Formats: structure tokens, C-alpha cells, sequence
């Protein structure tokens, strides 16, 4: 970290380190959104 | 001649560091029965 390593916070012998990340939920709402449509529909003419 | 030879001094004007003095150090007071398995005086105060 910059701005916490400072020359008076590593000058008491405090050093400080940041570690960011982010974890892997658990997918306990798979959602699945179905639709009928007609987009395709003029597909079959050739 | 006030001094002949090497004169090595430190000079000591850097900045010093200031530190916080500590942040929860707790008070307490309440009573208790002395005797044997107590290990305290009933005035002194113990380091816990």
C-alpha cells in the first residue's frame, strides 16, 4: 500500500500489505429465463 | 590547536516518530473472596 507505507510507519518497522480478492459463491439460484419466439421461424424456407 | 585529529559527531537532528500509546487497557474493580486458591491481595492491582 502507498499511501500506509509512509516514512514514519516503516521507520517503527511496520510494513503493510493489501490483499484483495474476491471468493467463488455458491450458485444457490441458477436462473433460467425461457422465451418462445419467432425469429427463426422464417429459417425454414430453404 | 583546540583539537587535532578526526572528529566524527553525530549530529542527531532527524525527526522522531510518534506511536499510539495503547488502545484498550482495561480498569476493574470488583470484589472477591481471598484465601488460598487466590492468588491476589485484596489491594494490589494484577496484571490479567
Amino acid at each position: 500500500d502507498p499511501d500506509l507505507n509512509s516514512a514514519s510507519q516503516l521507520a517503527q518497522g511496520k510494513v503493510y500489505w493489501n490483499i484483495r480478492f474476491t471468493d467463488v459463491p455458491p450458485a444457490e439460484n441458477p436462473n433460467f429465463r425461457v422465451e418462445v419466439t419467432d425469429q427463426w421461424l422464417t429459417e425454414v424456407l430453404d | 590547536s583546540f583539537f587535532h585529529g578526526v572528529t566524527v559527531t553525530n549530529v542527531d537532528i532527524g525527526a522522531r516518530t510518534i506511536a499510539l500509546p495503547a488502545s484498550s487497557v482495561i480498569g476493574l474493580c470488583d470484589v472477591f473472596t481471598p484465601g488460598a486458591q487466590a492468588s491476589a491481595k485484596p489491594n494490589v492491582p494484577v496484571l490479567l
